[PDB]
């Protein structure tokens, strides 16, 4: 889907109607955008604990 | 779907509609602002004559309530005031900050 | 109190009197409860008023007053304002006062409008020495579009914004990590006298 | 109390240099916070606190600054591919 | 002057092996070779 | 995860058969580190045709 944008991405500028062509993609981006910051809060406190039982 | 991003937000917004469904009142803080339906956008008008879209205000607007496509009565934080929507200019004002 | 603006804090009078003698809820509601006409006299004072309640002439100390605390301010002006290189910390004061007063498309639009010359040299700048910050990087980005961007200008941005998203996810799981039977079957253990 | 002493200086020189692309002094960070948190949460109550939420605060700052970093590392990379095809 | 020690509830037989050192015998009765099961009468912690 | 994590932290220290499962765990939960990271990466160049 990177190749999409890269390619045709003079067409996308193109469209009058982005948001209404691709709700979706930017639906489902958004959702992990929002996502990351919680599962990086996790990752971080999975790593202190980690290293917690490495070290002992 | 009218989307901005601010970066500061306030929970001091309002919004009014008209009668007819042609324009929205919305009460920023500091700010009013007019809305078009069918666009979103700014009430662009072509004859010029300072019935602009954006009116500065004293303090953070709290209401913004017209009687009818003539009066409109915006209170602030501070000070509430009654202004007509054919003229801009102002009628009414009084000091709700005493109270 | 048009007599008075008309012939030369607190509720009115100590405006007025300092007012007087040079010829803020409260004094917003005291001064506001006309204004056009008294701001065209007036123009500390004027601080007050931009604080409280002619965006070209407040585009021509009231400098950080304006683009702090100023009701209505255009944003061509601003981006002169914000693209003037000074850095007293006004790429982030009016990075802020851009996000907060207008919108992603506007400043899309005006950035179209903008040369290309100060938009290099803003990137440039950027690399060399603040979410505002790139946002707005990402505002002239998807701005000046997809082809007129040199090579090693990218390059340079590439590095710039690489290692700071490295330190960034560095940042932020440091962040959240300061956000975080019996005995065995023979011991050797001694006693106290 | 060599170690919180230590806490202190590093403490306040990540509130001083937050942006900084030295590696050592997050990794001693890391294994301060990682090992003996508990114990320092033990220790101390106002002084380190009121350090730990400056400190908790402007790295928040650096997590809403993120996202957009992460758009831009997008175009980029999308800028290279298109660069890449304006050769071939 | 003398001591008791509270740190050995369990014990089969204290005595002394050698010049100086103790046996001190103890047990452990449930928790390794019984594992009987129990009734399940659950305490509600919250 | 996290709560279990906070409770259970030294009962995992004395079990190894859950820390082969954790070590699992790291290398699958860096896929939203590389993939969702990536979903972000185009959420920003999707913007730009807007």
């Amino acid at each position: 889907v990177k190749w999409c944008l890269i390619i045709h991405g003079g067409y996308l500028v193109s469209i009058p109607n982005l948001m209404s062509t691709l709700s979706s993609l930017h639906s489902t981006l958004k959702r992990r955008s929002d996502l990351l910051p919680r599962l990086l809060a996790l990752d971080a406190r999975l790593d202190c604990t980690i290293n917690k039982f490495k070290t002992l | 779907i009218s989307l901005p991003n601010f970066n500061h937000f306030s929970n001091s917004v309002s919004l009014a509609w008209s009668q007819d469904g042609s324009l929205i009142f919305h009460g920023f803080d500091d700010k009013l602002q007019i809305l078009d339906f069918d666009t979103f956008k700014k009430f662009e008008s072509l004859e010029n004559t300072k019935t602009v879209s954006e009116f500065t205000l004293d303090s953070e607007i709290q209401t913004v309530k017209l009687i009818n496509d003539t009066n409109l009565i915006v209170a602030t934080r501070t000070t509430l005031n009654a202004i007509n929507l054919l003229r801009g200019q102002v009628i009414n004002s009084f000091d709700l900050y005493p109270f | 109190v048009i007599e008075k603006l008309s012939a030369l804090t607190s509720f009115d009078d100590i405006f007025f009197k300092e007012l007087k003698i040079k010829e803020y809820i409260s004094d917003p509601g005291f001064l506001n409860k006309d204004l056009i006409f008294g701001k065209f006299s007036g123009n500390t004072f004027l601080l007050t008023h931009p604080l409280f309640p002619r965006n070209l002439l407040s585009l021509l100390r009231l400098f950080k007053q304006a683009i702090v605390t100023c009701p209505n301010l255009p944003l061509n002006e601003l981006l002169e304002e914000l693209f003037s290189i000074r850095n007293r910390e006004l790429l982030l004061d009016i990075s802020f006062r851009i996000l907060q007063d207008f919108t992603r498309d506007s400043i899309k639009q005006e950035m179209k409008k903008l040369s290309k010359l100060d938009v290099q040299n803003f990137i440039e700048f950027i690399t060399s020495g603040s979410t505002q910050l790139f946002q707005l990087l990402s505002l002239v980005l998807d701005s000046i579009g997809l082809f007129s961007l040199e090579g090693a200008l990218l390059e340079n941005l590439t590095l710039y914004i690489d290692k700071q998203v490295e330190i960034a996810e560095r940042n932020t799981e440091l962040w959240n990590l300061i956000d975080t039977r019996a005995l065995p079957t023979y011991t050797m253990e001694y006693l106290d006298i | 109390d060599h170690l919180s002493k230590i806490f202190l200086t590093i403490s306040k020189s990540i509130t001083q240099n937050p942006w900084n692309e030295e590696n050592l002094l997050p990794l001693w960070l890391k294994w301060l916070l990682t090992l003996k948190s508990g114990e320092l949460n033990s220790i101390k109550d106002k002084h380190t606190k009121k350090n730990c939420k400056h400190l908790k605060s402007a790295l928040r700052s650096s997590e809403e600054i993120l996202p957009v970093l992460l758009g831009i590392q997008g175009r980029l990379e999308m800028l290279r591919r298109q660069a890449k095809l304006r050769e071939d | 002057h003398f001591f008791f020690t509270d740190k050995y509830k369990p014990l089969l037989f204290v005595d002394l092996i050698s010049s100086n050192e103790l046996a001190i015998i103890e047990r452990n009765p449930l928790t390794f070779h019984s594992k009987q099961k129990a009734f399940i009468q659950p305490k509600l912690v919250f | 995860v996290a709560v279990v994590l906070e409770l259970y932290g030294n009962t995992l220290e004395s079990s190894p058969v859950l820390q082969e499962l954790m070590i699992d765990l790291k290398t699958k939960v860096r896929h939203e580190i590389h993939k969702s990271k990536e979903a972000q990466r185009i959420e920003g160049m999707l913007q730009l045709l807007t």
